């Protein structure tokens, strides 16, 4: 949110005369790269606190 | 996240627009039809003169001594004034009008007060005798509401 | 968070009109004046010739020679007018006028100016003597801002 | 005239309330002279549809002045009164500019 | 982590008015011509009563009987207002107006209805013969697109 | 930075048409919160990679 606020005309933006919701939208893929990038943290976070007989769970 | 300042001051100028919408198109039609009426009268001059002079009154443009064609006296939303009987009744163009008194319709008549005579102004009026006009009920009227206070006449005004 | 442009242009109106009343309402009255004031002349003619013709003012409108009844000579805002001693007094209808001018009115007289006569136009007055008059104060004259300045005479006006 | 308009036709407005109805608005009714505007029951906030307010004027004598506010009634040429019933916009959704009150002058 | 409602907000309001920036300027300059057509009537009645009473167009604001001198009818968005021929034309200032109308002008003239005469307003012409215009195409013009609907009017309008 | 320059008529700027010593002085505010920004996450990485014998220190 940081390098994308340093001002307008960057990669994948749009200028800020749009309507705001169209703008919004198109940055949905922003939005969810960021909210990818919580569920990721958040799942190393969670979890952490052919040969047939390689694959058998061992003591 | 942000942008609704544009958004929501471009949608109340929108339905600005839609409540200026109907006060600028009754102030207008309201505005066409006072010219009508200026059209109508200046008019009363000759037929005033006319039945002063011959205690008849003007049958016809041409009698009253005004341009022998009707559609001579017209203007911007003045299709045309036609004096009938004294009765000088104007038309409402069909082009640069509101929209509901296009092709409408307005009378100025007078009555003998006996050594001149008052006008009158209002709906569409039929002469009967040289003192006496009626309603012309036909459908074409300007409609109350776009007529000014001084002109509500009604055909038996006295 | 956005629609402010749609309730301030609505509001703007609503105060132009409230900023556009007392201009059209002293207009308005001024102009209703402006005609008890034409109905009030033209009655001149009448009560100057009565004058020259015989040296003594018109008691009375029949004496004048005209419509014998004061309420004959009404209008649209004048409720009538009156010629009393050569005093031409007309006054405001009730009804379709301002609303301090009503039921108010104004006079017009005359004064020998030997040979013929001249005259005067303002607030209501009374006859005294065949070449003096006197303010009728009494209340319901026209205030002095609906008068036109062509109408401003005093009763002692030469 | 002198007289107030007694209803939308006679103001020479849309004969029919409904016809001078919006987004929010299910209508406007003149009703001697106030003109009244109903709010819809779609497309609105909750605690306002089906509720409205009030447009009356006062003789200034040559000219009249304006008020806005919680709907009202008129009962003489040159005065009116709360339209008391419990459809009023509540005053918190009323503009600063029309908080006026049934004997403002 | 946070702070986008107090930016995109301010970027909001900052995109409104360069939407709103086009409509106040045209609506800005349509006002600064309905002016520039105030200034130049008024000054029909000159002209009207020049040419009735001697049958040929006023050659200037003099023979017309107004501020001999064409910058004493200016204004603030007019610069000026000369009659040339019964054709009275009004020029835009060059400060306090729009952009693409500055230094521009309108024109209106008449036509003889035999026993009256019938006005237009319009862009710039210039009077051939006493019965005749032709657009005085230049370059300095108001566009039509900031002229009313009542001022559309063509070099052969009748 | 970059939030600070969207725009003008932030919190705390000035107009742009005063004289550029007078703005960029009064700013020193937010140009010493920054330098302030950049002290603590420099301190961070610097530091961050009676009983007698109490006092020493053991393994």
């Amino acid at each position: 949110k940081m390098f994308a606020d340093f001002g307008s005309e960057l990669p994948g933006p749009t200028q800020m005369i749009v309507n705001f919701s169209h703008m919004a939208q198109e940055y949905f893929f922003h939005v969810a790269g960021s909210i990818v990038a919580v569920v990721m943290s958040f799942t190393w976070s969670y979890r952490q606190p052919l040969f047939m007989p390689v694959f058998g769970p061992v003591l | 996240f942000t942008l609704i300042e544009l958004m929501i001051v471009i949608a109340i100028v929108g339905i600005l627009a839609a409540v200026a919408l109907p006060a600028y198109q009754d102030y207008t039609a309201r505005a066409q039809v006072s010219e009508a009426i200026l059209l109508a009268e200046g008019q009363k001059s000759a037929v005033t003169e006319y039945y002063l002079n011959h205690g008849k009154w003007p049958e016809n443009n041409t009698s009253a001594g005004v341009a022998s064609s009707p559609t001579d006296i017209k203007g911007k939303y003045v299709k045309e004034v036609e004096v009938k009987n004294g009765v000088v009744t104007a038309t409402m163009l069909s082009s640069g009008v509101n929209n509901e008194i296009k092709g409408k319709k307005l009378s100025l008549w007078a009555r003998r007060e006996n050594g001149s005579v008052k006008w009158f102004c209002g709906q569409p009026v039929t002469r009967t005798d040289d003192d006496t006009v009626a309603d012309a009920k036909d459908g074409k009227e300007i409609d109350t509401k776009h007529l000014p206070s001084t002109c509500r006449d009604n055909f038996d005004a006295k």
